[PDB]
């Protein structure tokens, strides 16, 4: 009813949003800004490519699988192509897998948001248990995600990201509480900023 | 096969194991690798040495490498037992291995010197020696044998230390000991 | 590797020379070449020694499965039947035998080659003797034979045979499947 | 799974597929018409919360030279459906080469879409789509909808507010209409439920060039 | 499937449960010979009084009665004479009534699809000379030397307790049989109201005719 | 709920909980980065010869782990040659931990163990892994039954700059305080050169004194 | 390879002697090897044709007797073995197993038994039998001194070491050290 | 799934609700005739608007027809298979034997149900033979037996009773106790070797009249 | 409700698994105590010859007992015929364990619910071995199986078995059997028998 | 896992399948058809399933057979393309064109299959066959939602099958009919069966089967005939 993946009288699935809940009761408040230089990304932060790097945000054992899954993906797209798979290509990929857990009632959804980051100028793709895919502009997912998306949408582009955890999480932050991912212009190699 | 030592030769000490091999992995005429060591030192003592294509000995290198890491966490006789098992199996498809190994260990008070052809043909000997020593080394390892029964640390050292005279001369001595696994 | 059959009013008679051979050694010369499948019908052994042996086995254990499972005999037609069928899966695997069924059923006498030439015919000689034991067969045979001529018949022919054939030495082994079934009527020599 | 999840009520009604529908009654409006010059399908998207784009998942995907598709459902399901029906028109090229009949790609979807409704241990498609096409001589707008039915139209509409969007599309507008002006039906059927589109006519499917639909 | 909180299965004792409609049987074993023995378990006049038939050959050496559902028996009866034939095969003896047994045991609750509620009672007479195994439908045989088997069965086992004799002769064991099957069955017992075979020392599996049997 | 692939509204699928309710019964183990070495001890198993593994949990499930964790290491060494980092062993036992999780069928474990490998690159390594699949480096693990309550212990500890050879002892001597006591020690540190191995008698019969 | 197994039992013995040798090609080996590897206190068994067959063949034999002796729990017959065997040979005969084996195991009745084998599968119980490379050398001799004798032991075990000796001095591969193994009701009398 | 899992009764679920199902079938009527087998079926229930598996076997089944045939195609498959592995033709007792196994398999199987029907399989070996077969697996010899509908009254009318009068008695049975019908009657004699052989309906009046004059 | 044996229970563990503990409890009960010379499976009559110098004894349902008996010859074959040496005992025991996992850790698929005690002689000097129905087997210097062992084992904390030679061990082992003898006694000296 | 499961194979104490009992409720939701055999040819009407204006059943199994499908579409379609290649399949290796009470027989074997075993829910959908096989002429057989058929001589299914096809019980008198009568009588019964008096061209489309010259044909009616035989209906009234 509620337990297996089928559609609700009101034609919603009730097992992924219990994923989407999930998510937010995996406690973490990623946010990622997409300057036009460069791509902040702030939460587990991971590097599915050497260009490209994503942070999961949700069950923590759940993260590991979809992050394997990219690297594998990632990787195979190389070998059959042979050139970097775009941060799109990969966030359409795994999120097309995503799916797969759906319409199966075998097994079930991945609570783990997946922020990219990355430049195919640069890109800040999400992506839900849901198998839904997007672009932003300056996404966050998470907890406090919707405290975060009103000075998001208010909006230097690490202070945005730094300032809008800070601000939102309402907290002073250690340098260890924030981990930090950049890819400028320049340095399209996925890159922890290590303030 | 593909390159290929050979000349390999065992033969117990009285509390201990001589195999002495040169190092040649010549592939043709050519001697192409003038330096491989085919002596693999298995266990505390136990060791076996390899003649024959030499990937065929990379592979059952690494193998026998499992089946004794294995077992440890969890005798050369049973060495080659199994040895005997691998190269029977691989006889099965016709996709043999072209290796020939003398396996050498000192298990008990007992010098066990197993020899494992490529075909599977099994046998222990105290006196054994591959190819190239198969038609040449065996007569000088057995006029010993003709004459004196046994061999003792000393006499199967220095007959071995001639006979590899009798490649080219950079031959490795390893050495079973009571203790085992020594290499010179 | 001689085994002769013919049937007649009073039996099937089924002979076979005793001689096995590799190379031009003659490894024994004791066999009994008519494998034994059911009291009431007999197998034969030409061709290769162990195939003979082999099928056999599969099919006496076949017309077990079968006698107890329908709880009736197996039939000549049928026994000859599965046994065709059975070797020609093996067509091309060089199982090469000459194996008969014979029995009383009136009598039957089916010749069996291996390549599936499941033939019924009355008179049969097979193997490599077959050739020399036809030509004495004909002459004697005649559906109008008593037990005793057939039995001089299947001896003589048997005898002419071997004496030829290089590859066929050994005592002649007459099995006669009468009405009520088979005996081994005779295992005696030809060396008198 | 081995065993389907949709199974009869007590007078033949396909529970599963019926609560799909109701997820086809979710999604932002559709709209498509065929005008005569060529078909137009456009949808509603929107900005939501201002930090969004709107190049990155087109509800108006191409799926063959001159096929589209516009959903309204969920949008998860609708980017492996695509993938099928891009699938069966590439197939069909390599073996039929010429591009497969409007027709024949919204026959062959639809039978996917019928095989989850008889398939172990899966959901039907949530997903109804428009598929709309223009072979030989004739603009095609078809529906397709979750238990793999479709049907071929003059004009209609999806999504919220379809059926206020049907009963605009048959009285305000009939017959033919210069495609910009069957375009007009759109944007003020569209209207009574950001915004996508995509048009079909004779000159390789296309999108709406931005800067015209404005 | 499910270990009870008590323990045994479920399925197993409900196949246990079947066997109580199932036909009554005598598993005589003399020493001299087997004595099989079976009520007809015909109910119906116009249903044939030749035609049913409750226990079958395995080998020449070894009969096999059945009880509990008729149906399910023959499968894995026709597998233990596949078994049996197999063994000939290959070693050239015939099988061991414990091993004939056993194989079929082997397969009983092979359920990964559900136990099977036949018992059964193999008679074969083999080199040690009589063997009755019993076989129970929880994948257990047992050696017996009387183990009667089915419904009304129970009574017919402590009325065995009183009888059952040191040695045996063929003939006294089947006089057992023949008297025993009169108490457990509801009607008076005719020739065509049980089905008896019986194995002698040195001959081959009998199903026993009817004339003999009113006597 | 009961099923794995189930979630709760909630948030998460009370299956792995009730997984993981088993390593919370189960004695303690506790294992302690040092400053080389991981003293491993429970009140043990080679899961290669470089690495060792102390379970917490029910035993017969944390075996099977075991020998996936010895065929791991050693497809890692034939595939590669060089004997396995921890830090990429800990992530594929913990995956195949996880994959349970995700399907009804499987049920999730009930171990939780600590594998720790002293190598020279990485110095000492010391990851527990839940039954979730969810691996993390430590300083110290202890895990089980006291299972905060030998974390006070642990942290009274300051191994940073302790030696492995007082370990030896304080791995049993803070058995001895949270636990009559069965006593299993192992030194995989330098000296013991990365060879998995319980402690000498003399020594560990010592630390139980 | 090759080399000669010779076998006669009457009388309770079933004498199995054979030489030791093996010859890969020509390069004898060891000349210590035995073909007649004991299995049972009865069961014996010579095994000439290919080694590393031999080998492989009397361990999986050894393998399912001892199956046989848990499935049974009873002594494994060597007509059971004469009849199992030929299957064996004849499970690997589209590649087939080079080897030609003697049995002897002691049988219920307390005499000798002897199984001739070819590579395919054909037992034979025989009065006596030698394989092996000298084979043709040592049947018509051995079958007219042995087959009105009550297979007497004493003028037969000197009737078993002269052939030997003969071969050996004859065929060039027979030779070195004979290895007898009796089989009497006391035992294998090796 | 295991679907015929035991009751706590000892029953089995399935088959026994397939023995319900059977008697909801019509009322298949056969005797062994001395002579020859006759076999016959009834309550076609004609609107107006609208077995043989060998020269010898022949099947009368009762049940729900839509299994029965499903069954029969099996088994014919079946008796030609053994007419090519024994020279002869297959026996009615085997015929008997194999769909008594077919049947039986789908119990002890994951996902199957039992087969609804019971069939009762007829023919000459030249001696008449009468099986019915079970859901169950069980087949029994018979001489006389009638499953179906009103079959078992018909039975007990055939036990205080038991060319043209083995075809009185399998008229009689129905023209007697089940409606009377001179059209959903439909008996065919099969004689000795010529295949099983409806008749024409004016020439089964020759006791349809007959009871009616009896 | 924990009827499935996948299913965790809230309360604690998979309840099939202690189900089949009680499954022990029907069958006849079984001792097991060693000597330096001879081990000793003592049997109220079930004891087996799973190899030349191992022997099991059977308690519970007698099903699973073949099974895993049926499987124990050929794994004893295996270690016999690869490596050329009797399979050490240790070893087997340990095969149990992954054999008897399988069902526990998986759906549709009923544990092994026979409890073995698995003597053998063994060069490390003889050991015995009971397996448990879930896979966990135990090293110990005497034990006890079946029905009734509780009175058994209490024999034992008082008892002198690794001293007493192999007469004097069963002439107590059938003392602690009173609390239809088959006996099964291996040693270095013998082959494991059926007494 | 399988505790989900609702079995759809189960055999249910009333001994009567209950998707069996359902698929049949299905069709009774699935619009009338109706197809009418003659000693010449066979008709089959059916009614377009809504008359909705801006929408701009019978298919083509061979050119000498053609099926009705009633209770559901998405499932028809499936069913339509098994039996295009069945036909095809025997058209293939025995070349000759498939007679169609065989094609029936082993659309029917395809749907008892999902009833039988599987899990699976089973095809809800009645057809007819209208078809000309070679060995009997022209013919019309109706498969029941579970395995069946009957060769019928005239037939409803969908929406009040039951008073159209008792109508036809007495309507429809035995072996008389040209294929005149077959038109007279489809267009009563149908006229009857629905609440409209008479019925419009967006409801009735009618393939008749027709032996054309020595190669049958079947022919959807092109409208202006089908608007011929609806205006003779509004004189019929």
């Amino acid at each position: 009813d509620r337990h297996i993946t089928i559609f609700s009288p009101e034609g919603r699935l009730y097992q992924v949003e219990y994923a989407f809940k999930a998510i937010n009761q995996g406690g973490l408040t990623s946010v990622a800004v997409r300057g036009k230089d460069c791509a902040v990304i702030v939460t587990h932060l991971f590097k599915i490519t050497e260009n490209i790097g994503c942070v999961m945000t949700g069950m923590t054992a759940d993260s590991r699988s979809q992050v394997q899954r990219a690297r594998y993906e990632a990787a195979n797209w190389k070998y059959k192509y042979g050139y970097e798979i775009p941060v799109d290509m990969l966030c359409k990929r795994i999120a097309d897998i995503s799916q797969v857990y759906t319409q199966n009632a075998e097994m079930r959804p991945l609570g783990c948001c997946m922020i990219l980051i990355g430049i195919d100028g640069p890109q800040v793709y999400k992506c839900d248990p849901a198998g839904y895919y997007c672009g932003f502009k300056a996404t966050a997912a998470g907890v406090k995600q919707t405290e975060s998306t009103s000075f998001l949408e208010k909006k230097q582009t690490v202070e945005t990201a730094i300032t809008c955890l800070s601000t939102v999480l309402s907290i002073d932050f250690k340098p260890s509480e924030i981990e930090v991912g950049v890819v400028t212009v320049e340095n399209p190699k996925f890159r922890i900023l290590t303030i | 096969p593909m390159v290929t030592g050979t000349s390999v030769l065992g033969v117990k000490f009285e509390g201990g194991v001589v195999i002495a091999a040169d190092m040649l992995g010549s592939y043709g005429s050519l001697a192409r690798f003038r330096n491989i060591s085919r002596i693999m030192r298995v266990n505390n003592s136990t060791m076996l040495g390899a003649s024959g294509d030499y990937a065929d000995f990379q592979y059952l290198k690494q193998v026998l490498g499992q089946m004794v890491i294995d077992e440890e966490l969890l005798s050369p006789r049973a060495i080659h037992s199994w040895l005997t098992r691998a190269m029977y199996s691989r006889r099965s498809k016709m996709n043999p291995l072209w290796n020939t190994m003398v396996i050498g260990g000192y298990a008990d008070g007992e010098s066990f010197l197993g020899y494992v052809d490529m075909l599977g043909v099994a046998y222990e000997a105290p006196s054994l020696a591959t190819g190239y020593g198969a038609y040449l080394a065996q007569p000088l390892l057995r006029e010993v044998l003709e004459k004196q029964p046994v061999l003792s640390q000393t006499e199967a050292r220095d007959l071995v230390e001639r006979c590899m005279r009798v490649s080219y001369n950079r031959f490795q001595i390893a050495t079973v000991t009571e203790k085992g696994v020594e290499i010179e | 590797t001689t085994t002769l059959a013919f049937k007649f009013r009073h039996g099937v008679i089924v002979a076979a020379d005793s001689r096995a051979t590799a190379g031009a050694y003659i490894a024994s010369q004791t066999v009994k070449k008519v494998i034994e499948i059911n009291p009431y019908l007999l197998g034969t052994m030409a061709g290769g020694a162990a195939d003979c042996s082999f099928w056999e086995r599969l099919l006496a254990r076949q017309c077990r499965i079968y006698e107890l499972r329908n709880k009736e005999r197996i039939s000549v037609a049928a026994a000859s039947k599965l046994l065709a069928n059975m070797v020609y899966q093996y067509k091309g695997m060089g199982l090469s035998m000459g194996t008969m069924i014979c029995g009383w059923d009136g009598p039957g006498l089916y010749y069996v080659d291996s390549e599936g030439n499941r033939i019924s015919g009355a008179t049969f000689s097979v193997g490599s003797g077959s050739v020399y034991a036809y030509g004495v067969m004909d002459r004697g045979y005649s559906y109008d034979l008593e037990v005793e001529q057939a039995y001089d018949l299947a001896r003589r022919a048997i005898y002419q045979a071997t004496y030829r054939d290089a590859y066929s030495g050994g005592a002649v082994n007459l099995y006669h499947v009468r009405e009520d079934g088979w005996i081994r009527v005779s295992s005696d020599n030809v060396a008198d | 799974y081995s065993f389907s999840l949709t199974t009869f009520s007590p007078s033949g009604k396909l529970v599963q597929i019926e609560y799909a529908l109701a997820a086809v009654a979710g999604g932002a409006p559709s709209v498509g018409i065929k005008a005569a010059n060529g078909v137009v399908l456009a949808t509603e998207k929107k900005q939501k919360s201002i930090l969004y784009d709107e190049r990155s998942v087109h509800k108006v995907e191409p799926i063959t030279k001159h096929i589209g598709l516009v959903y309204s459902g969920m949008g998860p399901d609708y980017r492996v459906l695509v993938h099928r029906a891009r699938k069966l028109a590439q197939q069909y090229y390599l073996v039929y080469q010429e591009p497969i009949p409007t027709a024949q790609l919204v026959q062959r979807v639809a039978s996917v879409m019928q095989e989850y409704t008889q398939s172990g241990g899966v959901r039907p498609f949530g997903v109804s789509l428009l598929i709309c096409g223009w072979n030989e001589g004739r603009p095609y707008l078809f529906q397709s909808d979750p238990s793999g039915a479709y049907f071929a139209w003059k004009a209609t509409a999806m999504g919220k507010n379809y059926v206020n969007g049907k009963t605009f599309l048959e009285k305000r507008y009939n017959e033919d209409l210069e495609l910009e002006d069957a375009i007009h039906t759109a944007i003020l059927t569209l209207k009574e439920s950001n915004i996508e589109v995509g048009i079909c006519n004779e000159a390789g499917f296309r999108r709406l060039t931005p800067t015209e639909v404005k | 499937n499910t270990f009870s909180p008590e323990g045994r299965l479920f399925q197993v004792e409900y196949a246990i449960e079947a066997i109580k409609l199932g036909s009554t049987a005598i598993g005589i074993q003399t020493s001299e010979g087997v004595c099989l023995a079976v009520e007809k378990r015909i109910t119906s006049p116009l249903m044939e009084p030749s035609s049913i038939e409750k226990i079958v050959e395995i080998d020449a050496h070894i009969g096999c009665a059945m009880s509990g559902l008729i149906a399910d028996a023959k499968t894995l009866i026709d597998k233990a004479r596949v078994e049996t034939q197999n063994h000939w095969f290959t070693y050239n003896e015939t099988m061991t009534v414990e091993s004939v047994t056993q194989a079929v045991s082997n397969l009983a609750l092979q359920f990964g699809s559900r136990p099977f509620g036949v018992a059964l009672l193999f008679g074969g007479v083999d080199e040690k000379g009589p063997q009755l195994f019993h076989m129970d439908p929880s994948g257990t045989f047992v050696q017996c030397d009387a183990r009667a088997i089915g419904s009304a069965s129970e009574g017919a086992q402590s009325s065995l307790q009183e009888v059952y004799h040191k040695s045996m002769t063929l003939k006294e064991a089947i006089k057992s049989s023949l008297i025993i099957l009169k108490q457990v069955m509801e009607e008076k017992l005719n020739a065509t109201n049980i089905e008896l075979a019986t194995v002698q020392p040195g001959q081959n599996f009998h199903m026993f005719t009817k004339e003999e049997l009113e006597e | 709920d009961l099923s794995a692939s189930t979630f709760s509204p909630d948030g998460r699928v009370f299956q792995v909980e009730y997984a993981m309710k088993a390593v919370e019964n189960s004695s303690t183990a506790i294992g302690i980065r040092c400053k080389d070495g991981v003293v491993f001890g429970v009140e043990l198993f080679n899961v290669d010869r470089h690495v060792g593994m102390a379970v917490a949990g029910l035993l017969a499930d944390a075996r099977s782990l075991a020998d996936i964790a010895r065929e791991e290491a050693s497809n890692f060494r034939s595939n590669f040659g060089y004997n396995i980092p921890l830090k990429h062993l800990a992530d594929r036992v913990a995956m195949y931990v996880h994959a349970y999780t995700l399907y009804s069928a499987v049920r999730p474990f009930g171990c939780s163990f600590m594998l720790g490998s002293y190598s020279v690159n990485d110095g000492a390594q010391l990851y527990m892994i839940d039954p979730s699949g969810v691996s993390y480096g430590y300083w110290g693990c202890a895990i089980g039954k006291a299972r905060q309550a030998a974390k006070t212990e642990i942290e009274k500890l300051q191994m940073k700059e302790m030696t492995c050879r007082d370990i030896v002892k304080e791995v049993a001597k803070i058995i001895y305080i949270v636990h009559a006591f069965e006593l299993e020690l192992s030194w995989v540190g330098e000296l013991t050169n990365g060879r998995h191995e319980i402690v000498p008698k003399d020594i560990r019969e010592e630390a139980e004194k | 390879n090759g080399g000669t197994i010779l076998a006669i039992a009457g009388e309770d013995f079933a004498i199995v002697a054979s030489d030791t040798r093996l010859s890969e090609g020509f390069s004898i080996h060891t000349r210590d090897s035995p073909k007649c590897y004991k299995l049972t206190d009865k069961t014996v068994i010579g095994c000439s044709g290919f080694h590393g067959d031999c080998l492989t063949l009397t361990k999986i034999i050894e393998a399912r007797l001892k199956m046989y002796k848990h499935s049974n729990n009873k002594a494994m017959t060597t007509g059971a073995i004469a009849a199992m065997l030929s299957t064996i040979l004849y499970s690997r005969r589209f590649f087939p197993y080079y080897v030609y084996n003697i049995i002897g195991g002691l049988d219920e009745e307390g005499k000798g038994a002897v199984y001739s084998f070819d590579p395919v599968g054909s037992y034979q119980r025989d009065s006596f039998k030698a394989g092996g490379s000298a084979s043709a050398m040592l049947q018509p001799l051995l079958d007219n001194q042995v087959g009105h004798v009550p297979l007497s032991l004493d003028r037969a075990m000197r009737l078993v070491k002269d052939v030997f000796i003969s071969a050996a001095e004859r065929d060039v591969y027979t030779g070195d050290a004979l290895r007898i193994c009796i089989v009497t009701k006391e035992g294998i009398r090796e | 799934r295991a679907i015929t899992v035991f009751s706590p009764d000892g029953h089995l679920f399935q088959v026994e609700y397939a023995q319900e199902a059977v008697k909801k079938g019509s009322t298949a009527v056969g005797v062994r005739g001395r002579d020859i087998v006759v076999l016959g079926v009834e309550k076609k229930s004609v609107a107006k608007l609208q077995c043989a598996l060998d020269d010898n076997v022949c099947m009368a089944f009762a049940g729900l027809t839509a299994d029965a045939r499903i069954v029969i195609n099996r088994a014919r498959v079946e008796c030609q298979s053994h007419r090519l592995t024994v020279e002869d033709p297959v026996t009615v007792e085997y015929i008997t034997r194999y769909i008594a196994s077919l049947k039986q398999r789908y119990t002890q199987s994951n996902g199957r149900r039992p087969f609804g029907i019971s069939a009762l399989i007829v023919g000459f070996d030249g001696t008449p033979r009468l099986y019915q077969t079970d859901p169950s697996g069980t087949y029994h010899a018979w001489k006389a037996n009638a499953i179906g509908r009103g079959a078992k009254s018909v039975r007990e009318f055939l036990e205080k009773n038991y060319d043209d009068l083995t075809i009185k008695l399998v008229i009689k049975a129905l023209l007697e106790v089940v409606q009377s019908g001179g059209k959903n009657i439909e008996l065919a004699v099969m004689r000795r070797d010529q295949s099983l052989k409806i008749l024409n309906p004016e020439e089964i009046e020759k006791y349809v009249a007959e009871i009616e004059k009896e | 409700y924990d009827n499935d044996v996948t299913v965790w229970s809230p309360q604690g563990r998979i309840h099939q698994i202690e189900y089949a503990m009680e499954a022990v409890k029907q069958g006849s009960a079984t001792v097991g105590l060693k000597s330096k010379t001879h081990a000793v499976l003592v049997a109220l009559k079930k004891i087996l010859h799973v190899d030349n110098h191992i022997g099991i004894s059977i308690a519970g349902l007698t099903a699973d007992a073949r099974l895993l008996c049926n499987f124990m010859r050929q794994e004893c074959l295996d270690s016999r015929f690869v490596f050329d040496r009797p399979l050490p005992v240790s070893r087997l025991v340990s095969l149990i364990g992954s054999k008897t996992q399988i069902p526990t850790q998986r759906y549709g698929r009923r544990p092994y619910g026979v409890g073995l005690l698995i003597a053998g002689y063994d060069d490390m000097g003889p050991h015995i071995f009971q397996t448990c129905p879930s896979a966990n087997y135990f090293d110990c210097r005497a034990m006890s199986i079946g029905a009734r062992s509780q009175s058994a084992r209490t024999y034992l904390e008082r008892h002198e078995f690794m001293e007493c030679n192999l007469n004097e061990l069963v002439k107590h082992g059938l003392r602690a059997l009173r609390e239809n003898v088959s006996i099964g006694i291996v040693g270095k000296d013998l082959e494991f028998t059926i007494y | 896992s399988r505790r989900y499961d609702s079995r759809t194979t189960i055999f249910s104490p009333e001994g009567r399948l209950y998707q069996v009992e359902y698929a049949m409720e299905a069709i009774g939701h699935a619009g009338t058809c109706l197809g009418i055999l003659a000693n010449d040819g066979v008709l089959l009407a059916a009614e377009r399933r809504n008359i909705h204006k801006l929408l701009d059943k019978i298919y083509k199994l061979n050119e000498d057979m053609a099926c009705s499908v009633a209770g559901i579409t998405s499932d028809a379609n499936v069913l339509t393309n098994e039996l295009r290649l069945i036909a095809q399949r025997y058209l293939l290796q025995y070349q000759e064109p498939i007679p169609c009470e065989q094609l029936v027989t082993a659309l029917c074997d395809i749907k008892q299959a999902y009833t039988q075993f599987g899990g699976k829910r089973p095809f809800g959908v009645s057809l007819l066959y209208i078809g000309w096989d070679k060995h009997y002429g022209f013919q019309l057989y109706q498969s029941d939602p579970s395995g069946n058929y009957g060769g019928w001589k005239a037939t409803c299914i969908g929406n009040n099958s039951a008073a159209a096809v008792s109508m036809l019980k007495q309507d429809y008198k035995e072996g008389e009919m040209t294929l005149k009568s077959a038109l007279a009588l489809a267009i009563k019964v149908l006229n009857k069966t629905m609440d409209v008096s008479k019925l419009s061209a967006e409801k009735v489309e009618i393939a008749t089967l027709t032996r054309e010259n020595g190669k049958t044909v079947i022919r959807v009616l092109k409208q202006k005939e089908v608007e011929q035989l609806i205006k003779k209906h509004e004189e019929e009234e």
